[PDB]
């Protein structure tokens, strides 16, 4: 139910805001390895889309 | 020259168009 | 990552000059001309 | 051990890297169809080579 | 994934903020006195109003 | 709360601090041979002097 991301001391120097949004870990291709084990669900994945 | 109120695109701030102060919206005009 | 991030700004314009105003004078009266049909005015990053 | 709150996650989450192993470890497929391992598999840690 | 060494925490621990619904999730009660539905339970995902 | 996806340790891991408590709980033993009771137990909070 409450997940509190943090990320450390950076110069926030030239930020524009936020975007935050959620989504099913089953539709969420890996795109840093090449292939891709364990993706199933051909499905409009909205990391993508 | 309120330079400093309004949102600059680049080093020249985005001044409007004349029409942009007043209004005539009546049923017909 | 420097106390006051003014000229890696300017330098990419992130927070520089328009982009009419730094061009070599030419490139600009080129784009101007060849507005219509050879369209180049979309490579030159208007910073707000 | 034996929580008996169901708050979950007080703790600080760090994000999941981009490579396979780190998102599930359901049953997944290799590209032509078999079945591979899941990542709790113990089977997933020679090299299988056909 | 079965711990069975019970030393528990040793994962970083953030602070609860300050509302309702972090703390726990046991069978609360409204003002008047009916039960309130736990953080658990799908229920509380729409605006009960009477 | 019933995770199904066994990807564990998405958590910030802290490193554990050098002293005896905070690495296991299994059914230690005193220098001479006794058994010590497992920091589960709520044995272990009043100095048991011999």
């Amino acid at each position: 139910t409450s997940v509190p991301i943090s990320i450390p001391s950076r110069n926030w120097a030239a930020f524009r805001g936020w975007s935050f949004t959620r989504l099913k870990t089953k539709e969420t291709p890996s795109l840093g390895s090449g292939f891709d084990p364990y993706f199933t669900y051909s499905g409009s994945v909205p990391y993508l889309d | 020259n309120f330079a400093s109120l309004a949102p600059r695109h680049g080093s020249r701030p985005f001044m409007g168009t004349w029409n942009e102060i007043g209004t005539s919206q009546l049923n017909g005009g | 990552a420097t106390p006051s991030m003014m000229p890696q700004w300017s330098y990419m314009h992130i927070a520089g000059q328009d982009a009419s105003e730094y061009l070599s004078p030419g490139l600009v009266q080129f784009a101007r001309a060849t507005d219509t049909y050879f369209s180049l005015g979309n490579k030159f990053r208007n910073p707000t | 051990v034996s929580f008996k709150g169901g708050v979950f996650s007080p703790y600080l989450t760090t994000r999941l890297p981009a490579w396979a192993g780190v998102r599930q470890n359901v049953m997944g497929s290799n590209v032509d169809g078999r079945p591979v391992a899941p990542a709790n598999s113990a089977t997933l840690t020679y090299a299988t080579v056909g």
